[PDB]
């Protein structure tokens, strides 16, 4: 039994935030919502779907329905930029959390992110190795997912992904490595390398024949 | 003769700090019966009992909250099965009274 | 104050085993349920166990089953969390969190939180970096901009710098953070925007240094030859 939750959530200071957690059934239960910080231990910002912990201000709502729970946030502060999860206790799986949705308040106007792919090099495939490098630059806010599709088909092995780091900009920046045989690269028509920023995908191909 | 139901519920709401009761408006309809059988349907999975009191650290109050829904019935007495089959439709079923079902 | 503290950090081999703590002081241990979740670094949180010491019973999940083992020390209000050989995919920042009984007057989630203690597995032996070009093509360019850069792999432990022509060029590069991947060892890569008019004239050249293994490697970024 999985959630589903957004990976990025962005508004203005002093707007209403929603963070979504999305199950089958799942008005049929209690849903709990916790607060990361960057580097630090979570802490209970909801419970019980509606109720708060003290000292948590009355700006947190939550509510639940049939398959849709959703945590509510009003007059937002800069101080509430944060990584939020949702979570449940299933009747057969126990306990299970939202995949995590990053929430960022606004400092400057929303930007695409710069996608390059590169093919692995020739000194690199006298060595009997190959790498496929994805590098994404200057994107805000800062949380980006990345596929790859071996000739259309999804890929999973050998992935290594960066997690999002402040570029001096007060920009993020991200890579993403993909590990391969020659053989596997030379057996392929292309390469696709899939960049998701904001409900927006970049789809960056290449191909063993290159030049 | 459009006769009438009275659908009553209840709870016991924490009484927040310095608050005008006037508020408890929401703290009464935020917890209503779908959200009681959710709830017990959920800690009864982790549930463990001891025996040590956890009741006398706050004080609150007991409430309840009732609504009425109305039906014309053409007979006297053929109301009250429409009523329950419309209970186990949108509704928990409490104990029956004359017309009156509470769960409490 | 209702607060729980973790051991301290710890970095390790694999197939050595390791018990970590959680200590916990402002209320009765045995009315609550202490659970452990892993945090893989850049990951979600992945509940693993939970234990009630009043009847010390256990429950895992289904994967962490064989891997760990945990403990509940009633007598000094502690639990604990055990592996009898540890792997590299166990290095992650593991939390201890205490959770309600399943009743209206306590709160039934993870209320209380643990600083968290961080579990770093690695074999990884100092290693130096092997550098690769990475050559501008048509893929690389748009309208007038060209990109190209550097590969480092292969590499422990960090740091390692890059510098492009000697620290000449300080315009549209940027040098990416360094992945850890399977094997303990890191890479990065460093990458510079261009004109396209110089690719054919101007040399490109990528200076890397990793101390470690006084590795200093300058390489040429030649654009591919077709």
């Amino acid at each position: 039994y999985e959630l589903t939750q957004p990976p990025s959530v962005s508004v203005a200071p002093g707007t209403t935030a929603t963070i979504t957690c999305g199950g089958v059934d799942i008005g049929s239960t209690l849903v709990h919502w916790y607060q990361q910080r960057p580097g630090q231990a979570p802490l209970l910002v909801i419970y019980d779907d509606s109720d708060r912990p003290s000292g948590i201000p009355e700006r947190f709502s939550g509510s639940n329905s049939g398959n849709m729970a959703t945590l509510t946030i009003s007059r937002v502060e800069a101080g509430d930029e944060a990584d939020y999860y949702c979570q449940v206790w299933h009747s057969t799986s126990a306990v299970i959390f939202g995949g995590g949705t990053k929430l960022t308040v606004l400092s400057q106007p929303k930007a695409a992110p710069s996608v390059t792919l590169f093919p692995p090099s020739s000194e690199e495939l006298q060595a009997n190795k190959a790498t496929l490098v994805c590098l994404i630059s200057d994107f805000y806010p800062g949380a980006v997912t990345v596929a790859w599709k071996a000739d259309s088909s999804p890929v999973k092995a050998g992935v290594e992904t960066t997690t999002p780091s402040k570029q001096s900009n007060n920009k993020y920046a991200a890579s993403s490595y993909l590990s391969l045989t020659p053989e596997q690269w030379k057996s392929h028509r292309s390469y696709s390398c899939q960049v998701t920023h904001e409900g927006s995908t970049v789809e960056k191909t290449v191909a063993p024949t290159e030049c | 003769t459009t006769f009438k139901l009275a659908a009553c519920v209840t709870l016991k709401c924490s009484t927040y700090n310095d608050s005008i009761e006037e508020e408890i408006q929401r703290c009464l309809f935020n917890t209503t019966t779908e959200i009681r059988d959710k709830k017990q349907k959920a800690y009864a999975l982790f549930y463990k009992y001891d025996i040590v009191p956890l009741k006398g650290n706050n004080s609150e109050y007991i409430l309840i909250n009732c609504q009425t829904t109305t039906t014309e019935a053409v007979d006297a007495a053929t109301a009250a099965k429409v009523f329950k089959q419309y209970a186990n439709d949108n509704g928990i079923d409490g104990e029956w009274t004359y017309f009156t079902v509470t769960e409490g | 104050e209702v607060q729980l503290v973790q051991s301290g950090a710890e970095v390790k081999k694999p197939g050595e085993s390791l018990k970590i703590s959680c200590k916990g002081s402002g209320y009765r241990f045995p009315s609550s349920w202490i659970g452990w979740v892993r945090q893989v670094p850049g990951k979600g949180l992945e509940w693993m166990g939970i234990i009630y010491p009043g009847d010390g019973e256990t429950r895992y999940r289904a994967s962490f089953q064989g891997q760990v083992t945990i403990s509940a020390d009633q007598s000094s209000n502690t639990a604990y969390l055990q592996w009898s050989s540890l792997k590299a995919s166990d290095t992650a920042m593991y939390y201890c969190a205490r959770h309600g009984r399943g009743v209206r007057e306590v709160i039934n989630a993870f209320d209380i939180w643990g600083q968290g203690t961080m579990v770093t597995v690695s074999s990884a032996s100092t290693k130096g970096p092997s550098v690769f070009p990475l050559a501008p093509s048509s893929k690389s360019t748009s309208g007038g901009t060209a990109a190209l850069g550097c590969l480092v792999k292969d590499y422990f432990p960090e740091p390692v710098t890059v510098s492009w022509n000697s620290g000449a060029l300080t315009s549209g590069v940027h040098t990416f953070p360094a992945v850890l991947q399977s094997s303990g060892l890191y890479s990065l890569s460093s990458v510079v925007t261009v004109p396209s008019s110089s690719l054919g004239t101007q040399t490109y050249i990528c200076n890397v240094n990793h101390k470690p293994s006084n590795t200093k490697v300058d390489k040429k970024v030649e654009p591919k030859s077709c």
